[PDB]
């Protein structure tokens, strides 16, 4: 049908079974993407068509920056992992959504590990906002609703 | 001595006479314009020299009509606030050179799918005799001249 | 109908363009039969294909001589074909009989009255 | 439902609900209700938005009712809202009902309504069954002439049976599904035959392509048979006439899909002033939409003036006493597609 | 013999008499212009011809509003002065065409939330009969229009 605009979204964690709704304000989230390995084996006297093997699936690693802001359970969560205190999963969940604020179709990303963590550069010369490109790989996908 | 019968069939058809239609309404503007038909090229040019051009894609249509402004009516405001994230409620226009009085037809310009942007409110400057007078720029496609 | 709304029908009608001009006003003398008056009006100024369908036939004058060899007059027709390439105000003459020497002769007597012809056309096969 | 007093959750079940996914379409099948069912009242017509709201009325599910399998084989298809009519008072209420476009005939005979409701005036089209005992090449004469020939119907007939159920299931049933859930994906103009059948259905007889050779001719019955690559589908597309202006389905039900949606596009010009410029604003109305169905493939053709035309005004279609009286007579044409029902396959040996 | 009541409802209103409410003050200024309400347009074309038009991301507001300067008042510098390193008071603006007097609103366009940018001090030259003008161009967003 008519397909639909990339600048209404929101992305609500879950931090040990207990939803987290209070950092679903993000600038940009990466856009999800996943690929199934793949390898050529040719072979013989066929030798004008190939022949490819599957192999494992690959998931991207998603990225979301967002203006730095008041201290939260989402920032307690990737200080508490990259200070090397405990080593822990959450749970992603990204939605777009409608003119009527509801969810056209929302991905939820099981079990994803906060990678890095990483601040804009200050500089006395330029205005812009500081933000906070913090990037963390998840292990499973699953698309969930209407309008993938 | 020609008589009034030759002059409708003969003589050209002034501007300053023409009713619009917005969608099943009919609200009297001041000045309409910019609608045209308009297409890009393509040239191909190969070697002993053959330049060769068809013409390429459709040009956008964005026309801008503009009306002074009304104690009670304000009907061009509520068509560009009711545009909430990615739909309006897209009309059709019908721009028509009339006779004196609007009993009939000359000439017709039909307008498919237009919905507004930048709806310009008036200047206010108290050395001016001027109405206060606002615009309408509506983005569209597929105008048609149709004859009668 | 009886009641105010839209009223969708199937199977309707074929409809031309007016495409009015007073300088080559035709005439058409041929086999057409009224429907609707039948009666006085010698020749009839139609101005489109509307108000021919709401004076005469869109039916061919069935003509059979008796082993029979028949006739079908094409007047019908060859009018439709007028408003296809051009178009105009013609004047319809209907005229059956083509023996009657007293309607025959006033032909020219009821042409002049009218003041407005320029072309004298026929549409018909027959010789005779 | 369970009563609810304290704030928290509830464990309570419901075995077996048979639950469907809601459905928008754009086709409302008036259902037929035999006289013996209780959960109707005559003369209103209830109106069933989902599988829910149906299993909300009845209460519980049981496959002995020839509505309750009927309407269960609806939603598995192609869902959408549906007004629950009873038979005796059904000439009454679908001239009363707006958002009407096919009456089924779930498991009764309507043979006597059709004459009288469908008409060229209105926008129906009814779909009715087919016999439900076997027929046969020899009484290919006898069973086709039980129907009238009017153009705005089509017959089905191999009865369904599926495993949910233990009375056979009327094909009318499913084929409103079917034709709800082609006009969304494929548009209307497309056939709604050679399509798959979802929710377990299965047709209860056997049919031959000998067999179905004398039923394609005339007063048509379409049939519905399954294959061994893609299982059970329809492979029907002819109405009950056998002229070529309405003898597919797809040219029927588009005309029938064109005027309900132009004389909604121009409901404006009600009450108007009946002069000229209340005139090419209906052309330039009927236009544009006859042109946004043109680009989505519906007419056939290749330019927009092969492909339709409107054509009003004082002497071109309407007379000077037609002015007074109040009438504004609108011609329109179209030129539809028409399918490919037979494929030849001619086999050569030798190759040049 | 139109009444001065039907001129009242169908004439339309002239530029030259308006007031001014900043915040919760009124301030006589000479020249109000530069609001409006714009947006962007997304198109998306594929394949077997479809040119999707939707529009877009509402389009940034700065409206330019002009004063004389006066021998005690200074109300718009100190406004241009608040502001420190990140913030400003934000006052919300309301333009209304009145009566002759300013017994009655006739059209009233309001501004949500209005910081100052770009105050102009006046061009002095000895050979020009003008008044010491200043203007203040200030960011704001959502530009709605009221009728009465």
């Amino acid at each position: 049908y008519t397909p639909v605009v990339s600048h209404r979204f929101m992305a609500s964690f879950i931090f040990n079974r207990i939803p987290d709704p209070l950092d679903i304000r993000f600038q940009r989230i990466s856009g999800l993407s996943r690929e199934l390995q793949v390898t050529q084996y040719s072979e013989g006297g066929e030798n004008a068509r190939n022949n490819y093997l599957a192999e494992k699936i690959q998931h991207g690693t998603l990225t979301l920056e967002r203006g730095v802001m008041t201290v939260s359970p989402l920032t307690w969560m990737f200080d508490r992992v990259l200070s090397g205190e405990k080593i822990a999963y959450a749970d992603v969940v990204v939605m777009l959504l409608n003119e009527n604020s509801l969810p056209l179709s929302s991905w939820t990303l099981s079990n994803a590990l906060p990678v890095r963590w990483q601040t804009s550069d200050f500089d006395a010369n330029s205005n812009a906002i500081l933000v906070n490109t913090l990037e963390l790989r998840y292990q499973d996908m699953r698309w969930l609703g209407v309008k993938i | 001595s020609t008589s009034t019968s030759q002059i409708a069939v003969e003589y050209p058809i002034p501007v300053y006479r023409f009713i619009v239609s917005v969608g099943d309404e009919k609200i009297p503007f001041n000045s309409v314009s910019g609608l045209d038909i308009s297409y890009d090229t393509i040239e191909y040019r190969d070697g002993v020299g053959n330049w060769f051009k068809m013409p390429g894609q459709s040009q956008s249509t964005n026309i801008t009509l503009r009306k002074g402004v009304f104690p009670g009516k304000t009907e061009l405001f509520d068509w560009i606030n009711s545009i909430q994230l990615n739909q309006v409620e897209k009309k059709d226009i019908t721009i028509s050179l009339t006779n004196d009085a609007g009993t009939e037809l000359l000439m017709t310009w039909n307008v498919s799918n237009a919905f507004p942007t930048s709806l310009t409110s008036p200047s206010f400057d108290a050395t001016s005799n001027d109405i206060a007078v606002q615009e309408i720029t509506l983005m569209a496609d597929r105008v048609i001249m149709q004859a009668v | 109908l009886k009641a105010p709304g839209v009223y969708i029908e199937e199977d309707a009608s074929l409809a031309l363009s007016v495409s009015n001009s007073a300088t080559a006003v035709p005439v058409f003398i041929g086999k057409f039969t009224p429907t609707v008056v039948d009666s006085i009006q010698v020749c009839t100024r139609i101005s489109n294909w509307l108000e021919f369908t709401s004076s005469f036939s869109l039916a061919p004058t069935v003509e059979i001589v008796v082993i029979e060899t028949i006739n079908l007059s094409p007047a019908v027709e060859a009018l439709r074909l007028y408003f296809q390439n051009g178009g105009g105000a013609c004047y319809i003459y209907p005229l059956n009989d083509a023996e009657d020497e007293l309607v025959l002769a006033a032909i020219p007597e009821v042409i002049e009255q009218k003041g407005d012809i320029t072309l004298l056309v026929c549409p018909e096969l027959d010789l005779d | 439902t369970t009563v609810t007093s304290y704030p928290g959750v509830y464990i309570e079940e419901l075995n077996s609900l048979a639950l469907s996914v809601s459905n928008s379409a754009t086709a409302v099948p008036v259902f037929a209700v035999d006289e013996q069912n209780q959960y109707i009242s005559e003369d209103n017509a209830i109106r069933i938005n989902s599988w829910m709201d149906y299993l909300n009325l009845i209460g519980n599910f049981n496959n002995e009712d020839k509505l309750d399998v009927s309407v269960r084989a609806y939603f598995a298809n192609g869902g959408g809202y549906c007004y629950l009519v009873k038979t005796t008072s059904l000439e009454k209420i679908i001239p009363t009902l707006d958002d009407v476009t096919l009456l089924v005939a779930a498991g009764e005979d309507i043979k006597t309504t059709v004459d009288v409701l469908c008409q060229p005036g209105k926008g129906l089209f009814a779909v009715f069954d087919g016999p439900e005992t076997e027929l046969t090449i020899n009484g290919a004469e006898e069973a086709k002439q039980a129907y009238t020939a009017t153009p705005f119907a089509a017959v089905y007939y191999p009865w369904l049976k599926a495993d949910w159920a233990n009375i056979d299931i009327p094909p009318s049933a499913v084929m409103a599904g079917v034709y709800a859930s082609v006009d969304l994906s494929r548009g209307v103009w497309k056939a709604p035959a050679n399509v798959a059948l979802k929710g377990g259905l299965e047709p209860k007889f056997l049919v031959t392509d000998e067999l179905q050779g004398e039923y394609n001719t005339g007063r048509a019955i379409n049939m519905i048979r399954n294959f061994s690559n893609t299982g059970t589908t329809v492979w029907g597309a002819r109405t009950l006439e056998d002229k070529d202006n309405w003898r597919y389905v797809p040219v029927r039900r588009l005309f029938n899909s064109v005027e309900r949606d132009i004389k909604r596009a121009m409901s404006f010009a009600m009450f108007e002033p009946n002069n000229q410029p209340t005139w090419e604003r209906v052309r330039a109305a009927i236009s544009n939409y006859l042109y946004s169905l043109w680009q989505q493939g519906g007419l056939a053709g290749s330019k927009e003036e092969d492909a339709y035309f409107v054509q009003i005004g004082k002497g071109i279609t309407m007379t000077q006493e037609q002015i007074d009286a109040g009438q504004m007579i609108v011609k329109v044409g179209l030129a539809a597609v028409r399918p490919a029902e037979f494929i030849i396959l001619q086999f050569t040996q030798d190759v040049e």
